[PDB]
């Protein structure tokens, strides 16, 4: 035990790889430290221009992931064939050659039969390679059921900026600059789109911003707030709009952007309304509509009688927010907007940010930078053959665009996915039956709202492929499992974050020799899939792949499996090493110096960019969305009814101008509050690397870095008043039932939760996965499964399944 | 020389960063964590406060676990760190009970058991820990660091306590602390207290700095400065 002698000490002298982490959305760019061809560390890649060194926890979890031991080392084969949650699949190995062969002949037959729409292509997460594996190849075998994940995810969340400011897709919050701070349910030091970047300026920003969190429980970014907003589960539009109103009384809204009154006096009276005429706009629409049609009314007092709210708070947040104007940011989480009715919470919160000019502010809020990575290959349509332009015409398996599933995703009728609805059309065969299923990086059993549907639709598909790391409960119901390279350590591919007014594009590439029989997920496995399929006589895919991706230097497709991976990537990066990408922000002289700093920096955020120039309907900031109008109309139009019926077969409150303004939707609940009298509070595990840190011991050793939680335990966190209404104690086995289902964990008795609500994280109660998830791998979870409580509803104008607010619960001691 | 720790709690955001990096570092079992934390949650609903503390060995000046270590395992350096010959070491625990801190751990466990179990949740589809072990090349676990060696067994043995070592063998290479570098917010500094200019040193002149019991009278060398929380508004 004699310390090492110098020429023989190994501390620092590894090598540092980068790569990407896919923990979150926030996607950072990485390095991992290799030494005796193991990967020993992580840490946030010091060129990033988003979040530089800067990490949250998980990144260390991902060793755990990599070398999970519960991780899949062939494909292999059901031997029983049937499905089901009672059902042992007992797999067998087989070969990549015979596992694919068992998979094409399947999806030959399909187009022989003339039923190609049959195929369904499910993915779960993704790298900016997918186009391939998710569009590409289900396109040219004939389907349109290339089905995401995203209404699972966050669909609600755009519908603000969407239909607001032209922006379907997310936003980076200047917290640097920031004065004033208003999350509703976002917890950006813990969970939300960039935890590296959040955390990196959080504590630092509350010298210079004022920051209140509107959330059911005592979150992490809440604890280092000012103030702690315990809202209600569903009632979070009630203060947005309150503040508007308080602001519009008070005469601070942002004027640059918002504009005046012509002749100066304030005219917004509580209660009365206003002549349109009287206010002239800058870059804003529809200030005064929404005043005469509902803001007028929205008053503190209203505000207080719905939620508690000190009305003296609310006019105190929203004088604050107009004096730190333009540098306001107001965030919304999943918590407010992934609801039944919650697209008018993303609208009415967003709003906030048009009324006092954080849109595009310092201090405020904006889109991503632009970058010139490109996220498509080549056009497929010279591939499509008769079989396959049929038979993407067909009506998709998750109903997208039926009357009652608008799913506007930018402004389109249809336009969105509807990722836990397409359980129900496969189970009810609804367009028409799904018989051949390819999914990967996904877990929609355990992931989506009562996934016990994904069980029965599973169990009712004639053959399904799983692309997966680990025999997840997906996994249970595939015929075949083709084993995943693991995304951080094992693959080929490319990713973006944004943050910190710049956005980032990084790559991911293996660091380690690969450990097992397995493929990368979006790159070898599409391209030995279609060389089977050229083998049986299908050979349209292959022909588009070696014609259409190929190398950007030398004009070649690949020789093998190994060179395509990388040139995936080389293919749509090209823009940024190739080519001069000087305009959008960094030079790099060469594919090797890309891969070497491991990421591309865009240029600083041009502040107002957008100001003026927004992509709706009257290029303004639409207080009143004439683009959501437009979408509502082409929806209705398309289904012979009026936008007020399609309000109403939607199950929104909103009738007449009220479906086009910030406004107020009761939240939807079901169930008997007599019978059912907690709402869940679903939350996050700042551990959680998605669905996927369950079977890490790590994760459990630490999992009370959730504030409330237990280490080593799965529990659900009660107030004390409802602990000692329902005789719960700390450490008491407890079963929590909802009208759809049940799970079993402990109870944590915790101050900051909200009385009459239950505060738990998703994430335990997997009951496959792996040894450590599960208690009996296949029979008996470990902790409770979240989404097993969860009645399968939809935010129907965005497709988005709801998580949050209707969800009512009891609970019992075991 | 006596090196220490800064850490500021308004920066820190309870996130656990420096915690599993301590465990990718050091390799430490399975529920051995040198970094570890002391949160508090304070008051009824809805004034409610929870504070996340950070915790570590606070290589003292005045350390009772050296005092107490019947076979000098446990020493001082000449850098003020409190380090442990784990060779000498005979698992007689007392330095863990002279320790106010609750920082070291006895190895009453074989450290990463739990990689000899060869069991597959699908056989011949899904590898086991052993297997893992055995294609990677690891002797214990496939996660562990072989700096560590450097200074101190990579895999400590049964029957020895163990801690944190303050990362002498990075500070031996002029490298920080794992848990330092790991920190979103840089809310760790280290440096010598008893150079002026170091900035541990201003940063406890230029802000209140908090200890960790010292009325237990060991000069821990951990100092917390700021608040974790601000006092609410409205
Ligand atoms: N640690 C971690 N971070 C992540 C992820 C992860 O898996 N783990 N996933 C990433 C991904 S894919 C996503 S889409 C984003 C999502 O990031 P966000 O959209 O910011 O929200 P969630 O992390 O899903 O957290 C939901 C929060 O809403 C709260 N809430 C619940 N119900 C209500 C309500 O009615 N009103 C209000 N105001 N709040 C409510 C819960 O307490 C919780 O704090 O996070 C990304 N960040
Ligand atoms: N109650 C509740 N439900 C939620 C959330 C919540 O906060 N609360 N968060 C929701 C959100 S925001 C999201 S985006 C969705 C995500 O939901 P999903 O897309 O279903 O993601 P996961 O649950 O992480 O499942 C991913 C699966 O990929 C496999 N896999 C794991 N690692 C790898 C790899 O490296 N490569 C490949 N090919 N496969 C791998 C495993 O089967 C894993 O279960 O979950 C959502 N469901
Ligand atoms: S888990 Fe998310 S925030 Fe954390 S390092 Fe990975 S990508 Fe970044
Ligand atoms: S890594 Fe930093 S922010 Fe996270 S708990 Fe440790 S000291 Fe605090
Ligand atoms: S904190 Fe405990 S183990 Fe560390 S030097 Fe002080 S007394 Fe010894
Ligand atoms: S357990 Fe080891 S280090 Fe601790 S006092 Fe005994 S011999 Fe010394
Ligand atoms: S200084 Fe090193 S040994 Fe001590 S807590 Fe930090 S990472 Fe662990
Ligand atoms: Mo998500």
């Amino acid at each position: 035990g004699a310390e090492l002698p110098a020429p023989l000490r190994r501390t620092g002298v590894g090598e540092w790889l980068a790569t990407t982490c896919q923990g979150c959305t926030s996607w950072c760019a990485k390095q991992i430290y290799v030494m005796d061809g193991r990967a020993l560390k992580v840490r946030g890649n010091p060129n990033s221009g988003v979040h530089g060194m800067s990490s949250c926890p998980r990144q260390h979890l991902s060793l755990q992931q990599v070398y999970d031991p519960d991780r899949l080392r062939t494909p292999m084969m059901r031997t029983n064939p049937k499905k089901g949650r009672d059902q042992d699949p007992k797999f067998v190995p087989i070969s990549w050659d015979k596992a694919l062969d068992m998979l094409a002949d399947k999806i030959i037959a399909l187009r022989v039969a003339n039923e190609p729409h049959k195929y369904a292509l499910l993915r779960g997460r993704y790298s900016h390679i997918n186009d391939l594996l998710y569009k590409k190849m289900t396109n040219l075998i004939g389907s349109p059921n290339n089905i995401s994940h995203s209404s699972v995810c966050a669909e609600a969340h755009k519908m603000g900026p969407y239909y607001l400011d032209g922006n379907w897709g997310y936003n980076q919050y200047d917290v640097k600059n920031a004065k004033f701070i208003l999350s509703f349910g976002a917890d950006p030091i813990a969970s939300n789109r960039q935890v590296s970047f959040y955390s990196q300026t959080w504590g630092d920003s509350l010298d210079h911003a004022k920051v209140v969190v509107v959330d059911p429980r005592l979150s992490a970014s809440a604890a280092k707030a000012h103030k702690w907003i315990p809202i209600e589960p569903g009632q979070d539009s009630v203060l947005a709009l309150a503040i508007a109103h308080v602001a519009l009384v008070e005469g601070v809204w942002h004027k640059p952007f918002v504009g005046d009154f012509i002749e100066g006096k304030n005219l917004f009276k509580a209660g009365k309304t206003v002549s349109v005429e009287s206010f002239k706009e800058t870059h804003t629409y529809g200030l005064v509509e929404w005043w005469n049609q509902a803001l007028k009314d929205y008053t503190p007092e209203w505000a207080s009688k719905i939620t508690g709210i000190d009305p003296k708070t609310i006019i105190a947040i929203a004088k604050d927010m107009g004096a730190a104007a333009p540098a306001v940011q107001v965030w919304t989480s999943r918590g407010a907007v992934m609801q039944a009715r919650g697209t008018y919470t993303s609208i009415s919160c967003h709003a906030l940010n048009g009324l006092f000019g954080g849109i595009d502010s310092k201090g405020g809020l904006f889109p991503g930078n632009k970058t010139p990575l490109l996220k498509e290959y080549p056009e497929a349509k010279a591939y499509m053959d008769e079989i396959a332009a049929k038979g993407v015409k067909k009506e998709k398996i998750d109903q997208r665009g039926r009357l009652e599933f608008p799913a506007l995703a930018k402004g389109k009728s249809g336009g969105g996915v509807i990722t836990a609805n397409a359980a129900n059309g496969i189970r009810n065969q609804d367009p028409y039956e799904i018989k051949v299923m390819l999914a990967y990086f996904n877990n929609f059993n355990f992931s989506n709202p009562e996934g016990q549907r994904w069980d029965e639709a599973l169990s009712k598909v004639d053959f399904m492929a799983h692309i997966t790391t680990n025999v997840s409960e997906f996994s249970w119901f595939a015929d075949v499992l083709l084993p995943s390279s693991h995304h951080m350590f094992e693959k080929w591919g490319v990713l973006d974050s944004i943050g910190n007014g710049v956005a980032q594009i990084s790559i991911q590439q293996p660091s380690i020799k690969r450990l097992w029989d397995t493929r990368i997920d979006e790159s070898e496995i599409p391209y030995m899939l279609a060389k089977k399929l050229a083998d049986k006589g299908f050979d349209a895919p292959w022909r588009y792949i070696n014609e259409q991706i190929v190398d950007p230097e030398t004009g070649k497709p690949a020789a093998d499996e190994a060179e395509f991976a990388k040139l995936m990537v080389r293919y749509l990066t090209a823009p940024l090493w190739k080519e001069d990408a000087s305009k959008y922000g960094d030079k790099l002289s060469s594919w090797d110096e890309f891969v070497q700093k491991g990421v591309w920096n865009s240029s600083p955020y041009k502040l107002e960019a957008r100001w003026g120039k927004f992509k709706t309907e009257t290029t303004k900031f639409e207080f009143y969305s004439k683009t959501l109008e437009k979408a509502l109309q082409s929806h209705a139009d398309k289904h012979k009814v009026s936008i007020d019926e399609v309000m109403k077969a939607c199950d929104y409150q909103a009738r007449g101008h009220l479906a086009f303004i910030p406004h107020y939707e009761e939240p939807y609940r079901f169930g008997d509050e007599s019978e059912f009298p907690l709402l869940l509070v679903d939350q996050k595990s700042r551990l959680n690397k998605e669905g996927r840190t369950a079977n890490s011991p790590w994760y459990y050793e630490f999992k009370d870095v959730d504030p409330g939680d237990v280490a080593n335990e799965d529990v659900a966190k009660f107030n004390p008043i409802d602990g000692k209404k329902f005789g719960l104690k700390d450490g008491d086995e407890i079963r929590i039932t909802s009208p759809v289902g049940m799970l079993t964990c402990k109870a944590k008795l915790w101050e900051g939760v909200r009385p009459g609500t239950v505060a738990k994280c998703f994430g335990q109660g997997h009951w496959a996965y792996g040894r450590y998830a599960s208690a009996k791998f296949g029979v008996t979870p470990r902790g409770g499964s979240n989404n097993d409580l969860i009645a399968d509803r939809y935010d129907r104008l965005s497709g988005a399944s709801a998580f949050y607010g209707h969800i009512r619960v009891r609970v019992e001691k075991v | 020389m006596r090196l220490g720790m800064v850490i500021d709690l308004q920066k820190c955001v309870g996130c656990g960063g420096c915690s599993l990096a301590c465990k990718t570092e050091n390799n430490t079992n399975d529920g051995i964590h040198w970094s570890h934390h002391i949160a508090t949650t304070e008051g009824t609903f809805p004034d409610v406060k929870y504070t996340y503390i950070p915790t570590l060995c606070n290589h003292c000046d005045d350390a009772p676990c050296v005092k107490v270590c019947p076979t000098g395992a446990m020493h001082k350096d000449k850098r003020g760190l409190t380090l442990q010959n784990n060779d000498e070491c005979i698992g007689c625990k007392k330095c863990m009970n002279a320790c106010p801190y609750g920082v070291i751990s006895f190895n009453a466990a074989t450290p990463h058991r739990r990689w000899q179990d060869d069991s597959e949740v699908v056989a011949n589809g899904t590898v086991s820990p052993l297997m893992l072990l055995k294609r990677t090349g690891a002797t214990a676990t496939p996660n562990e660091n072989p700096e560590r060696g450097d200074t101190y067994p990579m895999i400590r043995p049964k029957r020895t306590t163990e801690k944190c070592t303050f990362c002498d063998h990075r500070l031996d290479k002029g490298l920080n602390p794992a848990c330092v570098d790991a920190c979103p917010s840089e809310a760790r500094v280290i440096g010598d207290l008893d150079d002026p200019q170091s900035k541990v040193s201003q940063l406890i002149k230029l802000h209140k700095p908090m200890q960790l019991k010292p009325e237990a009278g060991t000069g821990p060398r951990v100092f917390y400065i700021r608040s974790f929380g601000v006092k609410t508004a409205y």
